[PDB]
C-alpha cells in the first residue's frame, strides 16, 4: 500500500503539468492531503530528477513552474 | 606457543594471560640494562619492549582524556599509581634512543615501523605520515628481510586505517589499493596461507612461511581491511561515476570495486544483504540514487557493527565521521544525477534533506562550481542555487563523445602519418649535423 | 555391506537400521549442545563480565564466549551429523529403485542447515543437483523405469520444492532458491508429459509470495495473478466455497499491480548495458 499511495501521488503529479502552467507552493500544499510537505517536495524533486516531469519547485520564492513548452 | 594454539579456543585466552608476565620480565631486564648494559644490548631490549607495546591501544591514556579533572578529592596515593608513563612517551623515548645510538640498520628499521604503527593506532596521522615519508622505506623495503616486510605491510594497512579514521578517504584508498588488489593480503600481512596457493608450493617453503606468521592477537581483520577499502572506493568512485556517466573515457579508479559491483549485478536474485561485500554493494546502489538513509541503514546495521565497527577502539567517532561522509558525498551524487531536472534549489531544503550544516552545504556546492563539476550559479541574497540550462541532450552527448573519438582518431592518424613520413625514413638523415 | 546382503531381498531391515542410526546421532548432538549450552555456556560467561585481561585486546577481531566454547563441545555433533547425511543416503542411495525415506533424509538435512551452519546448504544442494543430473541425463541401470510413474516423481518434486523454497527464504539465501527454481523448471520441461496434478497451485502461491519484495511487485503481482488463475482451475477441480478467499485474492492482485509505474535503470544508464534484459526474459 505505501508504494501504491506514492504511485497515486506520482499519477497526480504528472497530470497537473498539463492542467497548470505554474502554481504557488502554498496552493500546491492544500491541493494534496499528505503527511508532510517537506517529505513530498523531495519525492517530487526525485521524480523530476528522474525525468518524469519538469518542475521548478525549487526556486527562490518557493513556487513551482511547469511551463508551457520552454524547451 | 601463540603460533600453535588454536585462535578460537579458550586456551588462546589462557596463554595470553602470561603475556603480562613476559612484559614485566622485559621491564625488569630494561631497568637492569639501563644501569649496567652496553648501548648495543640496550637498543635490543628497547626493540623487545617496543615489540610488546606498539600494537596495544592505550585505554589508560584514552580514559585520562575522557575524564577532565573537574572536582572530586581523593588520596595522594592514587596519584603515584596514576604516574604510569604514557605508552606514547615511552615509545618516543625508546625510539629516539635507537635512532641516536644504533649501529645496525635492522633495529632502527624495526623501531621506525613500530613507531609509525603506534602513531597510526592512536589516530595521530600527521606524525605517522611524516615519519613514513622521512624514512624513504618505500624504495628500500624490497631488499629487507621478509619479517620486516610483513611489519611494513602491517604498518601500511594501519596507516590506511588511520587515514580512514581521519576522514581522508583518498589517502586511505591509495595506501590500501596495492595490498587488497593483489588478492594475497592474508600472506602479505603474515596472517596465514591462502588455500588456493597450497597446490603450487614446496612443503619446505610452506613450513618456513608458517613460522613467519604473526600470532592471532597481532592480526588485523581482513574483513575490516576489505570493508574500509570498499567503503573508501564507494565514496570516491560513485561521485565520479555520476558526474562522468556521459563521458566515453571512463577512468576506473578501483578495478576491485568494479569487479565486486559486476559480481553483485550478475546475481539474477539479489536477496537482503548478509555478507559485508553485499552490504557495501547495496549501499553503492542506494548512493547512486542519492538516498543517504538507506545507505546509512546498510552500512550501520547490527550485523556490520559487531563484524566491523565494534573492532575499533573508538567505534562512535568512526560512525559519526562515516555518516557525515555518506551525507556529504550523497548530496554530490544526488546533485550530479538530478541537476538536469532542477531549475533552482534552496540551500535550506538541501540542509533539511541531508541533515547537513548550511556552511558545509554552501562549501561543497561552491567547490563543485569552482571545479566546473556543476553548471550552476549561487544567489547570495536568497541562498538559492540556479542551474544553467546548458546540459547536453542525449543526442548532444553522443555528438560530444563522437567529437572526442574523432579527435582521438585524428591524433592516431597524425601518429601514423608521422611514422609513414619518417621514411621509409632511413635514407635522408645522414648529411646534416656534424 | 548391509545394503548388499539386504539387496534384492529385504529392505525393511535397512529402513529400521538407518532410521535408528540417524536417530542415535541426532540425540548425541541434542545432548552435546544442551551440555555445552547450559553447563559450559554458564561456565563461560559465568560470574562477572568486566575486564578479561586479554578478552578486551582480542575484541578488535573476535566474537562472544558462547560461540567460542560451543565450538569446543557442539561443533562436533553438528559436523558428524552433516557428514553422515552427506555420505549416508547420498553415498549409499543417490538413486536406486524404490524406497522413499529419501524425502525424510532431505527434510532432516534441511532442518539441520536451517538450525546449525548454513554453508551445508551449498554442499547438500550441489550433491542433489549432481544426482538429479546423473539420472535425468544418465539412464543406464536397473534403476527407476521413468515413463508414467508420477508417484515418486511428484513426491520428490514437491519435497525438494518446499524444502528449497523455505530453506532459501529462511536463512536469507537466495542463490539456493534460484537453483531450486531452475531445477523445478527443468523437471517441468522433462516432466511435461503428464497433464498436471495438485500441489501446482500450492507451489505457485508459495513462490509468488516469497517473491513479492526482492523483485518488483510487478513480476510478483504477475505471479500473484497466475496463482489467482490457478485458483480458478483448481476451483473448477478444487471447489472452494468461500467469498473471503476471493476477496483476499483480488486484494493481493491489486497491490502487486499498483506499486511501481517506472523503474530507475541507473546501472544501465551507466554501463552499456545488459546482459541485463535476457535475464528478465528468463524470469518471465
Amino acid at each position: 500500500v505505501p508504494q501504491l499511495q506514492s504511485n497515486t501521488i506520482l499519477r497526480l503529479l504528472q497530470q497537473v503539468a498539463q492542467i497548470y502552467q505554474s502554481i504557488e507552493f502554498s496552493r500546491l500544499t492544500s491541493l494534496v492531503p499528505f503527511v508532510d510537505a517537506f517529505q513530498l517536495e523531495r519525492a517530487i524533486v526525485d521524480a523530476a530528477r528522474h525525468c518524469d516531469l519538469q518542475v521548478r519547485i525549487d526556486h527562490t520564492s518557493r513556487t513551482l513552474s511547469f511551463g508551457s513548452d520552454l524547451n | 606457543i601463540m603460533q600453535n594454539t588454536d585462535p578460537h579456543s579458550q586456551e588462546y585466552v589462557e596463554h595470553l594471560k602470561d603475556e603480562a608476565q613476559v612484559c614485566a620480565i622485559i621491564e625488569r631486564v630494561q631497568r637492569y640494562l639501563e644501569e649496567k648494559g652496553t648501548t648495543e644490548e640496550i637498543c635490543r631490549v628497547y626493540l623487545r619492549r617496543i615489540l610488546h607495546t606498539y600494537y596495544k591501544f592505550d585505554y589508560k591514556a584514552h580514559q585520562r582524556q575522557l575524564t577532565p579533572p573537574e572536582g572530586s578529592s581523593k588520596s595522594e596515593q592514587d596519584q603515584a599509581e596514576n604516574e604510569g608513563e604514557d605508552s606514547a612517551v615511552l615509545m618516543e623515548r625508546l625510539c629516539k634512543y635507537i635512532y641516536a645510538k644504533d649501529r645496525t640498520d635492522r633495529i632502527r628499521t624495526c623501531a621506525i615501523l613500530c613507531h609509525i604503527y603506534h602513531h597510526a593506532l592512536h589516530s595521530r596521522w600527521y606524525q605517522a605520515r611524516d615519519l613514513m615519508l622521512m624514512s624513504h622505506l618505500q624504495d628500500n623495503i624490497q631488499h629487507a628481510d621478509p619479517p620486516v616486510q610483513i611489519l611494513y605491510n602491517r604498518t601500511m594497512v594501519q596507516l590506511g586505517i588511520c587515514a580512514f579514521r581521519q576522514g581522508l578517504t583518498k589517502d586511505a584508498h591509495n595506501a590500501l589499493l596495492d595490498i587488497q588488489s593483489s588478492g594475497r593480503a592474508k600472506e602479505l600481512l603474515g596472517q596465514g596461507l591462502l588455500l588456493r596457493s597450497l597446490q603450487e608450493r614446496n612443503q619446505e617453503q610452506e613450513k618456513v612461511e608458517r613460522r613467519r606468521q604473526v600470532p592471532f592477537h597481532l592480526h588485523i581483520n581482513l574483513e575490516l581491511l576489505e570493508c574500509v577499502y570498499l567503503v573508501s572506493a564507494m565514496l570516491l568512485e560513485i561521485p565520479y561515476m555520476a558526474a562522468h556517466e556521459s563521458d566515453a573515457r571512463r577512468r576506473m579508479i578501483s578495478k576491485q570495486f568494479h569487479h565486486q559491483l559486476r559480481v553483485g549485478e550478475r546475481q539474477p536474485l539479489l536477496g537482503p544483504p548478509e555478507s559485508m561485500r553485499e552490504h557495501v554493494v547495496a549501499a553503492s546502489k542506494a548512493m547512486k540514487m542519492g538516498d543517504w538513509k538507506t545507505c546509512h541503514s546498510f552500512i550501520i546495521n547490527e550485523k556490520m557493527n559487531g563484524k566491523v565497527w565494534d573492532l575499533f577502539p573508538e567505534a562512535d567517532k568512526v560512525r559519526t565521521m562515516l555518516v557525515r561522509k555518506i551525507q556529504e558525498e550523497s548530496l554530490r551524487t544526488y546533485l550530479f544525477t538530478y541537476s538536469s531536472v532542477y531549475d533552482s534549489i534552496s540551500m535550506e531544503t538541501l540542509s533539511d534533506m541531508f541533515e547537513l550544516d548550511l556552511p558545509t552545504v554552501h562549501s561543497i556546492i561552491s567547490k563543485m562550481i569552482i571545479n566546473e563539476e556543476l553548471m550552476a550559479s549561487l544567489d547570495q541574497p536568497t541562498q538559492t542555487v540556479v542551474m544553467h540550462r546548458t546540459e547536453p541532450t542525449a543526442q548532444q552527448n553522443l555528438a560530444l563523445q563522437l567529437a572526442e573519438k574523432l579527435g582521438s582518431l585524428v591524433e592516431n592518424n597524425e601518429r601514423v602519418f608521422d611514422h609513414k613520413q619518417g621514411t621509409y625514413g632511413g635514407y635522408f638523415r645522414d648529411q646534416k649535423d656534424g | 555391506q548391509y545394503k548388499n546382503i539386504c539387496q534384492q531381498v529385504n529392505i525393511k531391515s535397512l529402513e529400521d537400521v538407518v532410521r535408528a542410526y540417524l536417530k542415535l546421532a541426532e540425540e548425541k548432538t541434542e545432548a552435546a549442545k544442551e551440555e555445552s549450552q547450559q553447563m559450559v555456556l554458564d561456565i563461560e560467561d559465568l560470574d562477572n563480565i568486566q575486564t578479561p585481561e586479554s578478552v578486551l585486546l582480542s575484541a578488535v577481531s573476535g566474537e562472544d564466549t558462547q560461540d567460542r566454547t560451543d565450538r569446543l563441545l557442539l561443533t562436533p555433533w553438528v559436523k558428524f551429523l552433516w557428514e553422515s547425511y552427506r555420505q549416508c543416503l547420498d553415498l549409499l542411495r543417490n538413486n536406486s529403485r524404490v524406497e522413499r525415506l529419501y524425502h525424510d533424509i532431505a527434510q532432516q538435512a534441511f532442518k539441520f542447515c536451517l538450525q546449525y551452519t548454513r554453508k551445508a546448504e551449498f554442499r547438500k544442494l550441489c550433491d542433489n543437483l549432481r544426482m538429479h543430473l546423473s539420472q535425468i541425463q544418465r539412464h543406464h541401470n536397473q534403476s527407476t523405469a521413468i515413463n508414467l510413474n508420477n508417484p515418486e516423481s511428484q513426491s520428490m518434486h514437491l519435497e525438494t520444492r518446499l524444502v528449497q523454497l523455505d530453506s532459501a527464504i529462511s536463512m536469507e539465501l537466495w542463490q539456493e532458491a534460484f537453483k531450486a527454481v531452475e531445477d523445478i523448471h527443468g523437471l517441468f520441461s522433462l516432466s511435461k508429459k503428464p497433464p498436471k496434478p495438485q500441489l501446482m497451485a500450492n507451489y505457485y502461491n508459495k513462490v509468488s509470495t516469497v517473491f513479492w519484495k526482492s523483485g518488483n511487485a510487478l513480476f510478483h503481482a504477475s505471479t500473484l495473478h497466475r496463482l489467482y488463475h490457478l485458483s480458478r482451475e483448481m476451483r473448477k477441480n478444487l471447489t472452494q466455497d468461500e467469498m473471503q478467499r476471493m476477496s483476499t485474492r483480488v486484494l493481493l492482485a491489486t497491490l502487486s499491480i499498483p506499486i511501481t509505474p517506472e523503474r530507475t535503470d541507473i546501472a544501465r544508464l551507466l554501463d552499456m548495458d545488459g546482459i541485463i534484459v535476457e535475464k528478465q526474459r528468463r524470469l518471465a
